[PDB]
């Protein structure tokens, strides 16, 4: 119903840079103060924003009315904000049809209210302003704005304060805001503040608070602008006209900040770790300050894309449901080996229970068992006293370890007791379990002792007997309700794990999300936690056997357990940085070293040929250095040199070098001269 | 390896079948002696006769082991525990017949009542029915009538198996390689040269009289107090420098000096240590008195009850008629439960008992890491001491005030403190000479040095050389004055309790000086003193393991016991006594007796 009449314009995009713009803070409420890296959808600094200028300086003025085809993906920088109240709203459907679903919004003052409904409409909406006697011009005007109706999700409130009547100057505006819809969360996290520029996306620091979080969720893959041309009085031509207005759009990238958080969230310099080699330095450092001198960066020039998981399909319920509540009245000479075979087990499920006595690990923790999975796994249970709990660790040698069931220095695995009064007493005494408290060495780890032999204590021939110098080691622990609780009947469950080559057995509860294809990811798998592209390279594999090693366990090929398939892993970028000659100082260019590889392999084989144009004009398609050390771009070589002698540069002779004294245009740069 | 591993592993075994079966055996030791019954006698008869099978058929295949080879000097002094405790040498009849001894000195003794010949149906036990009688009961006529129908009906029929009984138990010591029943009585302070300098039994003779010399003026101006203030209250029945009528004591047998003290205080007319209406109106129970202790005890550093102190170990009458002879007794039933029983009033000497075996069970948890056959006290003092002390401790009226049992307008000045210190004086102090001349007096009769015939005149002599106290007839020979006592009828060592008031202000001058608490031990409340408390800590948890002069001397810097903590902790009610028996003479004298004159 809307036709692309005059005043339309094409594509024309303006791609400039984002700056050090639009950083949002996850974790509203107060956290510890931590530097740590912040990984997840977020936003690339200084990257090609598009901005488009619907300006209204003569009739066209290359105006920028148009609805431009534009991608979501893992989220949006929207800095589309003027104080002017101009084109405000905007329609979010995820394809924009009428089967997909429209997430308005709103950022006047007028009706703050955020729903979904469906949204159907044609190619252009439209809004207008003529004239209010309030410095609202009437800014509702008569018009279809599509439709709402039996709206899945709805978001209702009080119309609080945004923005009002016009800037004083050309963008007199800083209220930026970014978007990404995921898992019941959504992030309309602004910065409403009046900054004035001349006409410019500026390079203020990006400090913007958390706003609100909403439960809708629905995935977002594509979105589209919404414009407003004033039909009263933009100019005296009364034509339909948008005013003055300077709109940006950016895209949110998988990709890590470094975040403060030191006053309810707050930062000092939020660094986006893909932005620059000083960037990445300063997200290893685990600090907001550049050091001085020669320096290794994280792996994180290009980050995971997604985590992926990769779970054997198995949906078993394990037997622990009778391992916890089992009927199985072991003793510590006859203790259990119960096999839990190939099954999902409810990990850190049974340590929620607040029953339950003793969880120590000693060698994985409770948290990382539920993800990392086990090849092999056995139950291990028994009963034992309270000083026999202390003794049933690792560490610990006594009656219970040395001439019982002993564990192995590391284990790899945990052990989980608890009081079974009322279920292991007799009120004549329970004698029915036993232990051995005799026996002529020391057990070594997992050896079962069910021998109720003589002992052969000194140099008597029992045979059947207990002399003067014979002693029976098969005796009871002799239970009683009554008795105390340093004596009480404790069941024992020895949760012993060991990870092997061998295939995933038994694993924790969660979904096994689909493969990628090709791109850098976090692949997770069996468990296996680390970055790098998924391939379906073939090697040179057992087919049995999933974890690879590759060299220096570098674990290349894993296996994926549905389809049987190989597939390796090749990290995105690879290690062995060195970033030459940092930024603290005046010298704002930067450069770090990549891999022996030579650099021409850069945007295809460590892949940085999508990335942000500063890896663009500082990695690929600048200046190149080259050393034994291998190959970087950002550096220029030089047939000047000196001895080097500072541990800055690497191993050519580069340092803290200054420039401004024989042009001030640039001031200091990386050129390798000396190490002073 | 050598025999010292062959013994080890010996003691292990042993140990844990002993914990395994001696569990049993004290609980149904326990459940008899909470509740009477008919199957309960064969509850007795396995607790009894099973426990002392294999308790002595362990020791006696351990004669084999020798003592000298043993290294390990805990593994040492398992052995002179283990196997010094070896096969009764009286034959099976003799043994039997010492049993029933035994049993019939319980069973007539725990069922005497004196009866008035009017009215011989009408009459009282002993407890809780005749103790009274001797307290708040004036017009001394029918409490004459009372002492010397007890003494007759304990009498005409335990004279006679009292003097047999002594040659059983003479002739039992005598077999266990020493020389009489005071000796196997005396064993458990026993030491070795390496550590404990020896210190054998001619040591705990010396030891015990040189403690006594320098009691003995203390008590004597205790007992020309005592003199002075009965002589308003009885008329020309004590004599000015003489001794004190035995019939007229606190209690029964003259044993504590407890319902002496509203007879004895000297300006109590102003609010004083008596909380017993308070405790009526409070709400403590005994219960509530057992929490009141576990926050004492969590207070000083100890560890608290456990769930079986709780649901179990039943003080008072349940209330489903299960009888009890009740008396302050706790139970280290090895393993981990621990109990106590005692008929639970809310009175003040009471709840010092429950104070008393409460600290018996912070005594066994804290050895109860120690094997079951050193899983005993220190010595026979050690094991009372602890409790008593922590008794004492809680019964300062400063320690009733902060924790909200005694009244907000209650006043520390001198006197009332000098009234605390009399009643402590008397539970303590009117005991210390009756339990030495006591348990002296067995002494000399299991050396046998005294025949039958003139144990009696011996027994009065030292009751006025010893303790200075005169009877009004002496039974000729033929009652058992000194057996009508329930630790003698039932022979329990007695020198416990004596040891025990000797150790008791040694323990407290620690915990006066460790935990660094003002006022010359009077008002030396141990509460809120950790580490003070925790080295109480060590000293119980070293236990029998370790000798326990060595463990005197880490406990309060001194490997042997002193007089000097009873001037520590009673020197201002001293120094009041000199001025307060200024009118009178300190000391006594034998000449005047009531039958005399
Ligand atoms: C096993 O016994 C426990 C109680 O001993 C049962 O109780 C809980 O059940 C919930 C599920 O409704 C579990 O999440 C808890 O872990 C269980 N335990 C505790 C301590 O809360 C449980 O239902 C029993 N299971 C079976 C299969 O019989
Ligand atoms: C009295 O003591 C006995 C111990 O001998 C307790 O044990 C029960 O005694 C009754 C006698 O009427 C027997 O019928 C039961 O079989 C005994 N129970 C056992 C052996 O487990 C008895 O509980 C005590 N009385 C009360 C009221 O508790
Ligand atoms: C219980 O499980 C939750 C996961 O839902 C976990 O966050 C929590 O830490 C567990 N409880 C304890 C005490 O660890
Ligand atoms: C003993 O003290 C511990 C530590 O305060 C407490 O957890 C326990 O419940 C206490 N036991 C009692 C009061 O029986
Ligand atoms: C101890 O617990 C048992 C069962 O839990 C109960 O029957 C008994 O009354 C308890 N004893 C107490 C609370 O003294
Ligand atoms: C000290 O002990 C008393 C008991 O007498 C107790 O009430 C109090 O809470 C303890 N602590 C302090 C700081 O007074
Ligand atoms: C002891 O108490 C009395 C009051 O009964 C007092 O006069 C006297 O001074 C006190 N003794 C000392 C040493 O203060």
């Amino acid at each position: 119903q809307c036709v692309n009449l005059t005043g339309r314009a094409t594509i024309q995009p303006s791609f400039t840079n984002s700056s050090h713009r639009g950083v949002y803070y996850p974790d509203t409420i107060f956290r510890s103060n931590s530097l740590v890296l912040s990984q997840g959808y977020f936003l690339p600094f200084y990257s090609n924003i598009s901005w488009y200028y619907a300006l209204t300086k003569t009739n066209g003025a290359e105006k920028r009315v148009d609805n431009p085809i534009l991608d979501f993906k893992d989220g949006i920088y929207f800095a589309a904000t003027e104080k002017s109240n101009i084109v405000r709203g905007w329609i979010f459907g995820t394809t924009l049809d009428n089967t997909s679903q429209s997430l308005l919004i709103v950022n006047n003052a007028t009706n703050v209210i955020i729903k979904v409904c469906n949204f159907q409409f044609c190619y252009d909406p439209y809004l207008s302003g003529y004239f209010h006697n309030n410095k609202t011009w009437s800014t509702r005007e008569f018009a279809v704005y599509s439709s709402y109706a039996n709206c899945t999700f709805e978001y209702v409130s009080k119309p609080f304060m945004l923005d009002i009547s016009g800037k004083s100057g050309l963008f007199d505006t800083l209220r930026e805001f970014v978007f990404r819809n995921v898992d019941g969360y959504f992030k309309i996290y602004s910065k409403y503040s009046p900054v004035n520029v001349n006409s410019n996306l500026p390079s203020g620091f990006s400090a913007l608070e958390p706003l609100v979080e909403l439960p809708a969720g629905i995935n977002i893959t594509r979105f589209r602008t919404l414009l407003t041309i004033h039909r009263g009085d933009p100019m005296p031509n009364n034509g339909w006209t948008v005013f003055s207005a300077a709109y940006y759009v950016g895209y949110l990238a998988p990709r890590t900040f470094m975040l403060k958080y030191n006053e309810n969230g707050t930062i000092t310099d939020a660094v986006d770790c893909s932005l620059d080699p000083l960037s990445e330095a300063k997200c290893t450092l685990k600090s907001f300050t550049v050091e001085k001198g020669i320096y290794q960066t994280s792996n994180f020039r290009v980050q995971p894309t997604d985590s992926i998981v990769r779970f054997p399909n198995i949906t078993n319920l394990c037997p622990f449901g009778e391992v916890f509540n089992a009927t199985t009245f072991a003793s510590v000479y006859a203790w259990n080996r119960k096999r839990i075979s190939n099954c999902v087990a409810d990990y850190s499920v049974l340590y929620n229970s607040t029953s339950f006595s003793t969880f120590k690990c000693y060698g994985v923790s409770p948290t990382k068992l539920n993800d990392l999975c086990f090849t092999n796994v056995y139950a291990d249970s028994f009963v034992v006293r309270g000083d026999e709990v202390r003794q049933i660790a690792p560490g610990q040698t006594g009656k219970i370890a040395d001439y019982n069931y002993k564990l192995p220095d590391d284990f790899t695995g945990c052990v989980i007791a608890w009081n079974s009064n009322n279920l292991d007493s007799k009120v004549g005494g329970n004698y029915n379990y036993l232990y051995r408290l005799f026996r002529k060495s020391n057990l070594k780890p997992f050896e079962r002792d069910i021998s109720t032999e003589i002992y052969q204590a000194g140099s008597t021939p029992c045979n059947g007997v207990e002399g003067f110098n014979c002693y029976f080691p098969l005796k009871s622990y002799g239970f009683h309700p009554t008795n105390g609780v340093g004596y009480q009947p404790y069941r024992v469950v020895v949760l012993s794990f060991e990870l092997l080559n061998a295939p995933a057995t038994v694993c924790g509860p969660k979904k096994s999300t689909n493969l990628i294809k090709n791109k850098c990811v976090n692949f997770n798998f069996n468990g296996l936690t680390g970055t790098g592209v998924l391939t379906e390279s073939n090697k040179k594999f057992l087919p049995f056997q999933q974890f690879g090693r590759d060299i220096a366990d570098t674990t290349d090929a894993v296996r994926d357990p549905q389809t049987l398939e190989i597939l390796d892993i090749t990290p995105c970028s690879f290690g062995g940085v060195s970033v030459i000659t940092p930024g603290t100082n005046a010298s704002n260019q930067v450069a770090v070293l990549y891999q022996d590889v030579n650099c021409t392999e850069v945007p295809v084989a460590i892949h940085a040929d999508q990335l942000t144009p500063t890896w663009r004009v500082y990695s690929t398609g600048s200046n190149v250095f080259q050393t034994r050390a291998g190959c970087l771009i950002g550096a220029e070589h030089v047939n000047n040199s000196y001895e080097c002698d500072i541990p800055i540069g690497a191993g050519i002779c580069a340092s803290y070098q200054t420039q401004t004294n024989s042009r001030s245009v640039a001031s200091q740069s990386i050129i390798a001269y000396t190490m002073s | 390896s050598t025999t010292e591993d062959r013994a080890k592993i010996f003691l292990d075994n042993f140990n844990h079948e002993a914990e395994d079966l001696s569990y049993q055996s004290s609980l149904a030791s326990w459940e008899y002696n909470t509740n009477i019954s008919d199957e309960n006698v064969q509850k007795m008869d396995e607790a009894g006769a099973k426990w002392s099978a294999f308790y002595e058929e362990q020791s006696k295949l351990a004669k084999n082991y020798p003592l000298e080879e043993i290294q390990t000097v805990p593994v040492k002094l398992q052995l002179q525990i283990l196997q010094q405790s070896g096969s009764p040498v009286l034959s099976e009849d003799k043994s039997k017949r010492l049993n029933s001894i035994l049993n019939a000195m319980s069973t007539i003794y725990s069922t005497g009542k004196v009866c008035k010949p009017n009215n011989p149906q009408e009459c009282f036990l002993l407890e809780p029915g005749l103790d009274n009688i001797m307290g708040t009961s004036k017009d001394y006529n029918e409490r004459l009538w009372a002492w010397e129908g007890w003494r007759a009906e304990v009498g005409k029929q335990l004279r006679p198996l009292y003097e047999e009984y002594v040659a059983l138990k003479n002739e039992m010591a005598r077999g266990y390689h020493y020389e009489d029943y005071g000796d196997y009585w005396r064993r458990d302070y026993e030491t070795e040269e390496s550590s404990g300098s020896g210190y054998s039994r001619d040591q705990l003779m010396k030891d015990v009289d040189r403690i006594f010399t320098e009691i003995k003026p203390l008590y004597e101006h205790l007992h020309a107090y005592v003199r002075t203030k009965l002589m308003d209250t009885y008329p020309f029945h004590i004599s000015p420098t003489g001794c004190l009528p035995a019939h007229l004591l606190g209690d029964m047998w003259g044993r504590f000096w407890t319902n002496l003290y509203p007879l004895t205080v000297p300006f109590g007319q102003k609010p004083n240590i008596d909380v017993t209406d308070a405790m009526v109106n409070q709400g403590w129970d005994a219960n509530r008195i057992f929490k009141e202790a576990e926050k004492f005890f969590v207070s000083v550093g100890l560890p608290n009850m456990t769930e079986g102190f709780w649901n179990n170990s039943m003080l008072t009458e349940p209330g489903d008629g299960r009888k009890v002879v009740c008396h302050p007794t706790a139970w280290d039933l090895g393993k981990g439960d621990f109990r106590i029983k005692m008929c639970t009033k809310v009175t003040m000497e009471d709840f010092l008992t429950a104070h008393h075996e409460m600290g018996h069970i912070q005594y066994d948890m804290a050895y109860a890491t120690q094997p079951y056959l050193l899983r005993n006290g220190a010595n026979e003092g050690f094991h009372e001491a602890v409790g008593e002390v922590m008794s004492l401790s809680v019964a300062t009226p400063k320690h009733l005030k902060t924790m909200g049992l005694l009244s907000p307008d209650f006043l520390e000045d001198n006197e009332t403190e000098i009234n605390f210190l009399l009643k402590q004086a008397l539970n303590i102090v009117g005991t210390l000479p009756f339990t030495y001349m006591l348990e002296k007096w067995r002494w000399m009769v299991f050396r046998g040095e005294i025949p039958k015939e003139e144990w009696m005149k011996k027994w009065w002599e030292m009751k006025r050389d010893l303790v200075g106290v005169v009877e009004p007839v002496p039974h000729d020979e033929t009652y058992c004055d000194p057996a009508s006592l329930f630790h003698v009828a039932n022979d329990y060592s007695f020198i416990r309790y004596y040891t025990r008031t000797i150790f008791e202000f040694q323990f407290h001058e620690a915990l006066c000086r460790i935990a660094q608490h003002d006022g010359p031990l009077h008002k030396c409340d141990i509460s809120n003193s950790t580490d003070a408390g925790k080295k109480l800590h060590q000293m119980l948890s070293v236990g029998k393991s370790q000798p326990w002069t060595v463990t005197l001397k880490d406990i309060v810097d001194s490997r042997n016991m002193d007089v000097g903590p009873l001037l520590r902790y009673f020197e201002p009610l001293y120094t009041w006594l000199q001025e307060q028996n200024r009118k009178s003479y300190v000391g006594w004298n034998t000449d005047w007796s009531p039958y005399s004159d």
